[PDB]
Parts: structure tokens; sequence; C-alpha cells
RNA sequence: CCGCCCCCCAAACUCCGAAGGGCCGCGCCGCCCCGCCCUGGCCUGGGCGGGGCGGGCGAAUGCGGGCGGCGC
RNA sequence: CCUGCUACACCGGACCGCAGGCGUCCCACGGCGGGCUCAGCGAGGACCCUCCCGCGGAGCAGAAGGGCACAAGCCCG
RNA sequence: AGUUCGGCCAUCCUACGGCGGAAACUCCUUAACUCGUUCCGAAUUAAGAAGAGAAGCGCCGUCAGGCCCCGCCAGUACUGCGAUCGGAGACGUCGUGGGAACACGGGGUGCCGAACC
């Protein structure tokens, strides 16, 4: 290393996408944020104001403050035996609404209306992870005969 | 002989800009610092005044920028006019004036349509009577309904002392909207105080039936050529300030608008 | 060409012995220094549909702007 | 044959390059159009042309009207209305130039004598597409001048020969 | 000078891009009401609480867990 | 103290490892608003001027990497 | 079908040929006033209605360049875990998991939302 200045070894993560340069979309600013939601931390290389470190990049937390201009984000950071409870304070362009729990809101929705319907007897929803096959029939009316090759050289 | 300058590799690099960037219609420095707003605000609607010019047409709009669109809460075309009294002139000075002023009535009747106690036309009824004087709504701070609030978006336009697109906002104004500006960019301004006869000038159309008197003296010739529309409906240069007094009472009593059914064609 | 394909072996054999390791010594089906083989390259040229280059042959172009 | 479709002239550039003569050539050129000329800086330092850099060098002032056609037409008179084939551009534009600037006009002298470029510029009506800050876009490409649609134009208006 | 082919290359070249790693989530939800106070044109929001209701334990495998003091 | 690489796609990672930089410079070379578009090729014009196309091939104090076009570059208040 | 304001930012771009216009947008006409051009009403600001589909714009076309999807390339290149497998080594092999790219051939060539005529 030898040197190890605030945004040392960002060559690559910090630049922009092929054909992605320029200014970013209004959507950036239209989004609304809530106390305790989920959120990713994504660098946007052309914004220089509030730009978390490099270590960040990548990582999911939770807002615990709203700003006029900057969002408090929550990570957990493991340090060397322990985790760490990190809060940061980062503006708009790098930050994007996560999907973390999107799956999780599905399914609750998906039992509770499933249960209403109530097919007279409850149907099963725990998660089932793939079960081995069960037994079948298959034709082999038309099958094919293959067979090693010879070596071409 | 000569190297060619599009070549397949200058395209496969190629980033094309914003498609309303790219027809010149939008500047997304200055869209973005319109519709900002703190986040600890977090879905509150925040409008603005929009003002448009064409050839032959003068546009005002009120706007909310949502996540997918913007809607459009109110709107008031120029060529509508020619009901409250107006044939002839749209797109002049007095003509963006009293387009603003039809815009900004048409949205607090919208708003206050049921309301009983201190509605938004009853409370701030604006102003009668034109005067060109300054005049700022959010002075008279009622403590429990503030006036609408809006600001002003004049897109590509240059923002020059006595442009078309200033007038618009006072006759918004005159009408009770709260649209934050200062004095300078109007006629009868000095850096030393403001004078609102001069103002008053440009708004009842004065310029223009000056320009009909004389030019009919010398060339009369061309006073056809000129102001051939004018002639024709017999609207004689001295009743002006008539014409556009009673346009502006006409406008005030009926905001309303009333649509005209048409019929459309391939 | 067929008349110095007796001695062309000989010397490859040459070379070999200035160079460290095992070297192998192979007889290819294409056509000289281009791309198909011998018989691809003769039945291209029998029905037209190769182009020529200086001393290199390719297909037919197929793309493009028709004529002009 | 179509209206929108006829050719005038657009604007016509008069260009002084050469210690007080910029002085006075403003001054001739400030008399024979009615407008104060502008002053160019140079670009680089050539001690093989005399020149230093960020210094008054040249001059030069545009004319738009029917005044830029009557200077046009003093101009050419000069020239015995003939015209090189060869020098009107791949754009729709043709110059030339003079040596002695008192061939439009006998004047005193006093302030000394002055060659200038005469450069002309021709459009249609429509070409402001390409110029206006709002929706600004390429002009198409029949609407604009060929050359060989610039010489049938100022023949006809002018009396231009075309010594090959 | 220009256009098409073509042999061969890069730790401080990359339009493409793995295996492999990394961070987060996997139970309490809905629906109507009522109270308190920076934010909005407003009869707007946002936060912290109260009630009345319907529900309900929603991947596998293993297993009890957390905090401090003094010191080598 | 700083950039790129060594370093094996989270973070971290050694050498008297490789190629280099810093102890300064600027009341404007700073803040803001408005306007504008650069490098250049091609084609023209008396012994700098004009048009056209122009994804930045320019510029942004000084290393290296990254960033930027009605601008973060240039000119004016 | 059209205009103003937008979302996603090329299936929307670039080049060259076409075809259209009742309305709309545009081009266009003018220098009294407003304000403006290192010079210039080119731009821009103001004031207008004689003329247009020549442009821009909308549409159509092209063994068009680009861009986008699919198949092939290929269980190949490379690689996680395991081996008292081979070889002087450099390197390769087998068992058990994951799995490209270039090239090549066919298809395609903006849609969604508020207000007004
Ligand atoms: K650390
Ligand atoms: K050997
Ligand atoms: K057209
Ligand atoms: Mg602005």
């Amino acid at each position: 290393t030898h040197s190890q200045g605030y945004r040392c070894k960002t060559r690559y993560c910090f630049a922009r996408k092929f054909r992605r340069h320029g200014m970013a979309n209004l959507t950036t600013y239209n989004r609304v944020y809530k106390l305790g939601q989920y959120v990713n931390i994504k660098v946007n290389g052309a914004y220089h104001k509030g730009m978390p470190h490099r270590y960040y990049n990548g990582r999911t937390g939770t807002i615990f403050n709203i700003g006029p201009r900057a969002l408090g984000v929550q990570i957990q950071k493991r340090v060397r035996g322990r985790i760490m409870l990190k809060r940061i304070n980062v503006r708009l362009e790098h930050v994007h609404p996560s999907d973390c729990r999107k799956n999780h809101l599905e399914r609750v929705a998906a039992n509770d209306a499933a249960r209403r319907l109530a097919g007279q007897p409850v149907p099963c929803l725990k998660r089932q992870n793939a079960l081995p096959r069960a037994a079948h029939v298959v034709s082999i009316a038309s099958a094919i005969d293959i067979t090693p090759l010879k070596y071409d050289g | 002989w000569v190297k060619v300058q599009k070549t397949r590799s200058y395209f496969k690099r190629f980033q094309v800009q914003f498609r309303r960037r790219r027809e010149g219609k939008t500047d997304y420095q200055a869209r973005k610092a319109l519709i900002i707003q703190d986040k600890n605000k977090y879905a509150t609607p925040r409008y603005r005044f929009v003002v448009r010019r064409t050839n032959k047409d003068i546009i005002c709009q009120v706007t909310a920028a949502e996540l997918t669109k913007d809607r459009v809460v109110c709107a008031a075309y120029s060529h509508e006019l020619p009901r409250y009294g107006i044939p002839v002139g749209l797109t002049n000075y007095a003509a963006a004036y009293a387009t603003g002023l039809l815009c900004g009535r048409r949205l607090l009747e919208k708003l206050s349509v049921g309301i009983k106690e201190n509605a938004l036309a009853q409370l701030y009824p604006g102003l009668d009577k034109a005067t060109g004087e300054e005049y700022h709504p959010d002075e008279n701070e009622n403590e429990e309904v503030h006036a609408f609030k809006a600001f002003l978006d004049i897109g590509l336009a240059r923002a020059s002392t006595g442009a078309r697109v200033f007038a618009a906002m006072k006759g918004a104004v005159d009408a009770g909207l709260n649209i934050p500006h200062s004095m300078k960019r109007f006629p009868g301004y000095s850096k030393d105080g403001f004078d609102s006869s001069a103002l008053r000038d440009r708004i009842m159309g004065k310029h223009v039936g000056d320009y009909m008197a004389e030019l009919k003296a010398e060339d009369e010739e061309t006073y056809r050529k000129r102001f051939s529309k004018y002639i024709a409906a017999k609207v004689e240069p001295l009743r002006l300030e008539a014409m556009y007094t009673k346009a502006h009472a006409a406008i005030r009593a009926n905001p309303q608008a009333v649509k005209a059914k048409f019929e459309i064609k391939k | 060409r067929a008349s110095a394909k007796d001695y062309v072996k000989d010397a490859l054999r040459r070379a070999k012995f200035k160079i460290p390791g095992r070297q192998a010594i192979v007889e290819s089906r294409n056509w000289g220094f281009t791309e198909f083989t011998k018989e691809e390259y003769e039945d291209l040229r029998e029905r037209g549909e190769l182009q020529y280059d200086g001393n290199n042959a390719h297909r037919i172009s197929r793309k493009g702007p028709l004529n002009l | 044959e179509n209206p929108m479709r006829r050719i005038r002239i657009e604007k016509l550039v008069l260009n002084i390059c050469i210690g007080d003569a910029l002085t006075k050539a403003a001054k001739v050129l400030q008399q024979l159009t009615d407008q104060e000329p502008t002053f160019s800086k140079s670009r680089l330092t050539i001690r093989g042309f005399g020149i230093r850099r960020g210094q008054k060098i040249s001059t030069h002032v545009t004319v738009r009207g029917e005044k830029a056609r009557e200077i046009i037409e003093r101009g050419l008179r000069v020239k015995n209305f003939e015209l090189p084939y060869s020098c009107f551009s791949t754009t729709g534009n043709f110059g030339f130039g003079i040596t002695e600037h008192i061939d439009l006009g006998i004047k005193y002298d006093s302030m000394g004598i002055y060659g200038m470029d005469f450069y002309v510029v021709l459009s249609r009506p429509g070409f402001r597409v390409n110029k206006r800050r709002a929706q600004q876009q390429h002009v198409g490409a029949s609407h604009k001048i060929t050359p060989d649609e610039a010489r049938a134009w100022v023949e006809r208006e002018f009396e231009v020969v075309y010594t090959k």
C-alpha cells in the first residue's frame, strides 16, 4: 500500500458505466424516504459532496435520520472480532431504495390472502426446500443411441 | 484521401442526451433547482408557474412534478381571450397580463368549490382596477389559511427588462397568487424608485395604440399592411384602455372554463 | 508450390535443432496461409462464391448497401 | 419554381489584416459602412511575422442588408465583373479581395491605402433553424446551397463571367 | 495520403467477463377510529401514543444465551 | 504525507519492490447569475476572416488516476 | 392527428433519399416603443398576419453504419473442493461442483402519463 489517502484504490469502482456519464436522472430527487427504510449505497463518481468512503460501496443499511439535503444511514461493520454500528451522512445521488425485504412482504400478503379465501382446508404455507422427484412413467418408443467418438487430430 | 470522422467506432461509443434535451425543449440544470424540496417534507406537492409562448398564442399552466409524469392543475390559453372581449393583438404585453389573470382567478375558484368559510377566493380576492404597483399577497398573512404559492418557470426565454414572461406573472399576482419576485425587469424602475404609471401603460396596451396613431400619419399604405387585422375588427387605437378595462372585469366575474367540444382529422 | 513440397520438412528439421525443447512438424489441410481446407477452397472457387484479396481469400459479401 | 427557395445575401464581412494604421484602417471601414468595426487579438507569437501575442492585429465588420448588396456591386466593378470559377466554397459562399481601397471611391490618401477581403455568405429562407437558441436543428441536405446553385444565382443577379 | 484484408502483443490497455467472495432480509400483518406537536394552499404530511376489531406462528439442520470486574 | 501498479473482482495485505509526486502557487487563478462552446479535419478568401460537421480527440495552477458540454471549460456584470 | 409539461434515457441515434399538412407547431413580416448585439434585430427583445409546405417536425424507404433480443460458439476457455494420479521438470490427467468471451447466423428498429384543440 505505502499510501492510503481517502480515495486511494478507486480507479474502477468510482468510474462511470459505459455510456452512462453526465447528470443523474431526476428520480434521484423525487423519491420519498422514511425512517426505518432499507437502502443500498452505490457511489456516483460525478457527485463529490456527501460522497461516502469506498468501504461502504455495496453495503445495505437502515435510515436513522432524514435531513434537509442528506440522509443518515446505519451500517454494521466488522472490526477485528466485533461488529460496530456506524452512522454516516450521505447525499441523495449515492442512495437507492433497497428490495432486501421485498420477497418477505409478498409472502406475508399472500398467506393472509390465501387464508381469507378458505380449498376449504387451509393450504401449507411454509416454504419448501426442493424435494426429491416423485415416481412417473416416460415413453421410450423413440430412443436415440449414442456412443463415444474417435479422436480427431 | 480524407479521414472520415464518423467511423463505426465513433457510433459505438456515442452517448445520446435525454430525449427532451436533444429536442431542445428542456434545461435540466434549471429544472432541478425548481422541483427540489427538503426531504423532511416527504411528499408535499410543490408547484411551478409555467409560461410558454409560441407564435400566435401564450400559455400559462400550474403544475406539480410526480414520479412518472407531472399533473397540470390548471391552464389558460390566450386564444380564449376573444370571449372576454379581446379580438386582436394576442401575444402582446396586455394579452399576456390578462392571460395570467385568467389562470390565477380560475385556479382559486377551482380550490374554493363548496367551501363556505374563508374560502381561497373570498380570502385573497386579488386586486381591482389595475394600477401597475407592487403587490404581495403573502403580506396579508392570514394566520390560518395561507395564500397559494407557486414559482415562475420561464424555460428557455431570456429574462430581460420588460419581457412578456414577467407580465404574465404579474397578472397572476394581481389575482391573489403568492409568486415571489422583485420589481426589477418591469417598465418603470430606476434602482432609485419604481414608478407605477409607466407600468400601467404596457398593461393597458398604450404602446400599441400610439404606434397605429403615428403609423397612420405618414405611411397609410403600410398602415393597411402593418395592422390589417386590427382595422377589420374596427377597434380604433384610442379605445384600447376602454377595451382592456372591460375585459378584466369580465374575467374576474367568470373565470370558469367552458370546454370547446372538438372534432379531429388524421 | 509442388516443386518444393519434397524439401520443406528438411528445412524445418534444420530449424528445430536451434530451438529449446520438443517440437513437432506437421502438414495442414488448409490451402496455404488461408483458412479453408483444400477441398473446401476448391469447391468455393468452383462455384464462384469466394472473394480474393492479394494473397488471401475471403467469402461473398452478402451484407450492406446493395451496389451503390 | 418555389418561393421560400429563393437565395438571398446573408451577410458581407470586410476584413483588414496588416502602430496606428489600425486606427486609420478602422476609420476607413467606419466611413464606408456606418458601423463601429471590431478588432481581433493575436493567438500566438511569430517573430518571423512580426506580431506578438494578445495584440491588435486585424479589424473587421459585418454588414447585413440592402447596404451589403450595394457595397458588393462596387467591389466587383473593380474586378471588372470577373470571378474565378474555383472561388466558390463547398458550402455556397464566394469571396475576393482588392489591393487599393480607394477603388470603390476617391478619398484623400492623411489616412493611408488598405486592402480588404470581400467574403459573401448566401442562404435561403429557413436557415434560422440552425441558429436560434431553442429547438436547434441542422438544415436539410436538399435545402442547402450547392456550389452549382450559387454560380447560377450571382451571374443572374450580377454579371460575372467565370474566367476558368 | 486514404480504404479493405492480415501475422503477433501489455503489471501500471479494457467495449465483454466467470469460478469465487461480500453485505442485507426470511413474522407479526390488515382494517376502521381517537389523542398530542416541526411541515403544507387546505380539510396536507410526518413522528409518538392510545382504543375497537378480525386474525396468526409461515424454510432445513443443530443447539441454552447475554453482560461485567481483576489480573498474568 | 499523496497517485497508479505489485494485490490473486468485499475490506485488509510485506520488501533499501516498480513508474512518479508534496513542504508551494492564486483578491483572483475565488462566490454567484447570465450568455457562450472547445481541439480540430474539410472547403473557401488582397500581398486573420467565413461556412460546415464536430462525445470532448481542448481546457480545468503543479504527480498520477477519476470527473465535467445550454458545464465543472471561455467571456461579461 | 396535434401542441405545452414530464417518466424511463438510441428498438428513440447518425447519413441519404422520399411522401404530407383542415387545425396545430414552424418558417415568415416589421424597427414607433422595450431591451439588446467584443461589430451586426444573425441571436435576442418588442410589434404583427401578405406568403409557404422549401426546410425543421410527423410518416415511409435502404442486401444502410450503430443500437437491442435470440440461437450458435461450447459443457469448449477458465475455475472451487479432493487425490501415495503421470512427468527430471515445464506442465498435464482423473473424481465431484460452477461455467465464459470473440466470432458466426437470423430477427427487431420507442413506449407509458396529466392538461388543452
Ligand atoms: K477498519
Ligand atoms: K530442439
Ligand atoms: K416541411
Ligand atoms: Mg437559469
